């Protein structure tokens, strides 16, 4: 699991291995030590052997150090994304999606780790579904009723209204419902009761 | 140089003595004894990888030659990666467990051997879509999942002057 | 002296709203390199290409072929996880069912073909047709394009029966015209302007697909992302393999003539120009193509963000899954990238009214609930923000706060009781 | 070479001289007069900052 941080540890690691290896190449040179060469030959004749050693053991330089830019452009992005996260998930609850985790985030909590961190994103996973007969509005008096917060359901024989992520059937009422049009040109209305809140009251 | 020479049907000009590819390369030449035209190929080459279960698992070992036809190189396998030996193809496709290349992968299974497959990308769930019919669910999950981000590096300053020219 | 488009002057007043009476459906396309060609530049056969004396003195210069294929290396199997991130989003391979009662919403041109022997649809194929040795090699991916294929139509299919239901855990089927219901809401839009403009709607949005169709036939500028990336790639290629026939100072850029023509302690005075050019040119190409696969994997986890956000979501940020109020997108993979077909709603034909901050009756300042004030003239309605559908103003419709001695701008009406 | 020779608790085989690094930088050397084994440390080395 802490591949993602093992993985940038030994690649530094790694270049720092292949820098110093770097150190005991001749690049043409008569050989890889400065020193035997300045102890065995004349400067005159050393300075070709130590100049080859130099262009060499610079352009060895020049490439780790342009790699660790690239590598560190790499950890700035993610560094970038570890921010974001903490800014989303950590102090705030994200609507967009699998930026903190597969499901419905909830709350996300920050580990650190070595180089890193490790966020623990809670989400929210719907888990056992039923299906049902659904209808886009319903049939009250001529009116066509939607329901304010939630999706018509029919458990067979009955509509209810639920709330859309979490099956909670309740009965239809004004309450749940508003009412646009006249029932001519929704697309899959059905006919059932409405039920009024207030007219129980006015009888008694 | 070194190659194949196999007789080419180039449109040698009477005073052209060898044809030089885009890249500048003698692909052709005329025979300076008999006057025929000869396309030069380089002899075959490629990369060899070779596909390990793992050590502790076992010591088998099947092994791709990259984008070589294994004309050209017991089991055998020609995938578009190139010839694999000692691999045994397989009908099912399972996960991806050594990627191959071109929608193939290697897993070691069974009397176990490496089998070479065609990798499947999940199961087939035809979604019971109805213009009436909704899923709802009635329960739920709190799933913590983990996740790891980088943040930094280590720092590292190199002496410029003592590791060329260390003292 | 270029123009920066046209000037507008919106006319502001301080009592004085533009809401749209109608709308469109829009479809635009958003191409988003995802990967990068594979290639594996064999450091030792371009520099020494079949040399013996060329090799051992390339073996002086320590690990810089070992680490230069590495990186090479490193940049393909990152050219790999960029794919996967991007399509392998959907953990099942879901299917359109085999009749399609979208409720007019015709995904026929966006929907594999089973006619092809590729799971590839019409547009799919449309993209495809449109966007085109010396140690070189070019390494095939991982999933190919009928993979990748499956791949997009999984994702189509579980969008179409599901909504985004499938993004965060089971694919729920859903009818797609009560899911554009849903999005409808997510925008702020009520459900009734869907279901009483089903017909109208779809029809937007099939001519929308249509026009797709049209423009990805005739022009081919679209795909000029994907491209650019396929001409600097190529480009690279071109350069590394143009840079073996220099001399870099030697007396010839061709080894067998170097060898064939001086002893050795002569050769590989040469020979070593050549190692020292060729190296050179061979880190150049892998810096360039590090930098390069830096920003397609840039590319790619932005293409992975818009397939979750955009695909398995609706995205409440702005212009991030097209121009206009997203209501949902459609991946398309396309020849080293992917295609999202991003749905947005565009209000339409705007109209001037009047508007109050607030309405004063029986002393007590009401504010609309969930809407705005508006009048035509004499009457005051409260309709919703982005599509004009006035409503009589009851307690219903709004809420109460204080007295009216406050809210500058309050106007008198009347809020009838129901 | 130059640096810092200090008494060492390696057990060299008595046909080996001296012992190298993971990057084959010479660790450890064998004195040829007094068979006895000295860890070859660099001398301190530092940025000053200021
Ligand atoms: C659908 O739901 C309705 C109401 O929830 C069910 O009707 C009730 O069923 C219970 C037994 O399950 C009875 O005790 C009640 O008296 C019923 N009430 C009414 C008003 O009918 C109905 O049985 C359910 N149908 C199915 C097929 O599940
Ligand atoms: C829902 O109920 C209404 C009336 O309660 C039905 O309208 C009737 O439709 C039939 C056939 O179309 C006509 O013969 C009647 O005259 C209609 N009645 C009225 C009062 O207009 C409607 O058909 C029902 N919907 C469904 C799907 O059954
Ligand atoms: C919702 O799911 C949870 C489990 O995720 C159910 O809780 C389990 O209930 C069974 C039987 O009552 C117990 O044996 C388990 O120990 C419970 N698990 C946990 C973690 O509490 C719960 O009953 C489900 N509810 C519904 C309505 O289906
Ligand atoms: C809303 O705009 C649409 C067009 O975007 C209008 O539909 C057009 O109506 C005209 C005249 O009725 C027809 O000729 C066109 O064929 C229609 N186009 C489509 C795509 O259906 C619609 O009438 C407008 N509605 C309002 C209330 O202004
Ligand atoms: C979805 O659109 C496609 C193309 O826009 C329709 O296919 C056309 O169907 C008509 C007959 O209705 C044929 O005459 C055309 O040749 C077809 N064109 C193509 C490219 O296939 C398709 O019918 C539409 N879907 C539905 C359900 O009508
Ligand atoms: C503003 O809108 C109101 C509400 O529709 C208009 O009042 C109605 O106007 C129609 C004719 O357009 C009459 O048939 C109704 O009797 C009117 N109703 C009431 C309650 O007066 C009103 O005319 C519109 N005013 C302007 C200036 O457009
Ligand atoms: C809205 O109505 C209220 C009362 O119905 C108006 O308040 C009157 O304001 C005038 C002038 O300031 C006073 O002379 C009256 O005594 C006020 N009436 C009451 C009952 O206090 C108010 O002016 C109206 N607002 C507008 C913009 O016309
Ligand atoms: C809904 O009905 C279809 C019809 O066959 C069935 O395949 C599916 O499993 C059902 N869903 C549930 C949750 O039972
Ligand atoms: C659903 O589609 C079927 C045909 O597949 C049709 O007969 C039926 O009327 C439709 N029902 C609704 C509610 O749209
Ligand atoms: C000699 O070379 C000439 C010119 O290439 C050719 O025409 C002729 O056939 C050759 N004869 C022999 C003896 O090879
Ligand atoms: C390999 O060579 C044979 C012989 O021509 C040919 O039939 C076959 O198609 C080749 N395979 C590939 C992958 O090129
Ligand atoms: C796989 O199936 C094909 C046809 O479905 C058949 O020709 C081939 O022999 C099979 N391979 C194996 C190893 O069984
Ligand atoms: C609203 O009124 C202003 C008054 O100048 C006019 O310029 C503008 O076009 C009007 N808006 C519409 C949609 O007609
Ligand atoms: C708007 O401003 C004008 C003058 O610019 C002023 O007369 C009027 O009262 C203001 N209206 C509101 C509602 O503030
Ligand atoms: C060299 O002589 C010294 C005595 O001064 C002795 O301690 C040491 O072991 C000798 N080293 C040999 C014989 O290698």
């Amino acid at each position: 699991a802490l591949g993602k941080l093992q993985d940038v540890v030994n690649q530094n690691a790694q270049a720092l291995n292949t820098l110093v290896k770097q150190l005991s190449s001749n690049f043409g040179a008569i050989s890889s030590v400065l020193n035997d060469i300045l102890s065995r030959l004349d400067p005159p004749e050393a300075e070709v052997q130590i100049d080859r050693l130099i262009t060499g053991r610079l352009q060895s330089l020049q490439t780790y150090v342009t790699q660790q830019l690239i590598r560190a452009a790499e950890i700035r992005a993610s560094a970038n994304l570890a921010a974001t996260k903490m800014s989303e998930c950590v102090l705030g609850q994200s609507k967009r999606v699998d930026f903190c985790g597969k499901g419905y985030h909830l709350m996300s909590f920050p580990q650190s780790a070595p180089h890193g961190v490790v966020f623990l994103h809670v989400t929210y996973v719907p888990a056992q579904e039923k299906n049902f007969t659904t209808a886009p509005a319903i049939c009250h008096d001529g009116k066509a009723h939607f329901p304010r917060e939630g999706v018509f359901v029919s458990n067979g024989t009955h509509w209810f209204v639920t709330q859309r992520n979490f099956y909670e059937p309740q009965i239809i009422t004004t309450d749940n419902t508003f009412v646009s049009g006249n029932c001519d040109v929704v697309i899959g209305i059905v006919n059932n009761t409405v039920y009024d809140p207030l007219q129980p009251e006015l009888d008694s | 140089g070194t190659g194949v020479l196999t007789e080419s049907n180039k449109k040698f000009l009477p005073f052209q003595q060898f044809g030089r590819d885009i890249a500048d390369t003698t692909d052709a030449v005329r025979d300076p004894q008999t006057l025929e035209i000869l396309d030069i190929t380089p002899c075959s080459f490629g990369g060899v990888s070779v596909i390990t279960p793992g050590t502790n698992t076992s010591n088998q070992v099947a092994v791709l030659y990259q984008g070589v036809n294994c004309t050209e190189v017991s089991n055998v396998f020609q995938t578009r990666a190139g010839c694999l030996i000692g691999a045994e193809h397989v009908n099912n496709s399972y996960e991806c467990d050594i990627p191959i290349g071109a929608g193939i992968c290697a897993s070691y299974q069974t009397s176990q051997s490496i089998i070479a497959y065609t990798m499947s990308l999940g199961v087939e769930n035809s979604v019971a879509y109805s213009n009436n019919s909704i899923a709802i669910p009635t329960n739920f999950t709190i799933s913590v999942t983990t996740e790891i981000l980088p943040v930094s590096m280590t720092k590292t300053s190199v002496d410029c002057t003592m590791y060329i020219c260390g003292d | 002296t270029m123009s920066l488009g046209v000037e507008n002057s919106v006319a502001y007043s301080n009592n004085s709203i533009a809401i749209p009476t109608n709308f469109t459906i829009s479809v635009t396309t958003e191409i988003l390199p995802v990967s990068m060609t594979k290639t594996s530049v064999d450091c030792t056969m371009y520099i020494c290409g079949d040399s013996t004396e060329c090799s051992n003195l390339l073996l002086q210069y320590g690990s810089f072929c070992t680490q230069l294929n590495r990186a090479l290396t490193g940049i393909a199997v990152e050219q790999d996880k960029n794919t996967q991130e991007v399509f392998a989003q959907v953990k099942q391979i879901y299917k359109t069912p085999p009749i399609k009662d979208f409720g007019g919403f015709n995904f026929s041109q966006i929907l594999p073909d089973p006619s092809k022997p590729s799971k590839r649809s019409f547009i799919e194929d449309l993209l495809f047709n449109k966007v085109t040795f010396n140690g070189l090699t070019v390494l095939p991916p991982l999933l190919t394009d009928e993979m990748i294929a499956q791949y997009t139509s999984a994702l189509l299919a579980g969008t179409i029966t599901s909504g985004w239901t499938f993004g965060a855990g089971a694919a729920l089927q859903i009818p797609f015209a009560m899911q554009m219901a849903y999005r409808f809401n997510g925008i702020g839009v009520t459900q009734n302007v869907l279901y009483e403009n089903q017909k109208l709607i779809a029809n937007q949005f099939n001519s929308a697909i249509g026009k797709i169709q049209d423009s990805l036939s005739s022009t081919a500028s679209a795909l000029g992302k994907l491209q650019d990336v396929v001409n600097q790639n190529a480009q690279a290629l071109n350069t590394l393999v143009k840079q073996l026939s220099s001399n870099f100072g030697a007396i010839s850029s061709v080894l067998n003539d170097i060898l064939s023509r001086l002893d050795p302690p002569e050769a590989e005075v040469q020979i070593d120009r050549l190692i020292t050019g060729r190296l050179q040119s061979l880190q150049t190409y892998v810096t360039q193509q590090l930098i390069r696969a830096a920003e397609i994997r840039a590319s790619a986890n932005l293409a992975a963000t818009k397939m979750s956000e955009c695909v398995l979501g609706q995205s409440k940020r702005v212009d991030f899954c097209g121009k206009g109020y997203h209501l949902m997108s459609f991946p398309q993979s396309a020849p080293h990238g992917v295609v999202f077909l991003h749905v947005t709603y565009v209000p339409a034909q705007e109209k001037n009214f009047t508007t109050a901050p607030a309405i004063c009756h029986d002393g007590k300042a009401h504010f609309p609930r969930e809407g705005v004030f508006v009048s035509n003239g004499t009457h005051w309605f409260v309709t919703q923000r982005n599509f004009y559908e006035p409503q009589i103003i009851t307690t219903d419709n709004t809420f109460v706060s204080g007295n009216c001695d406050v809210v500058i701008g309050i106007v008198n009406n009347t809020v009838y009781d129901p």
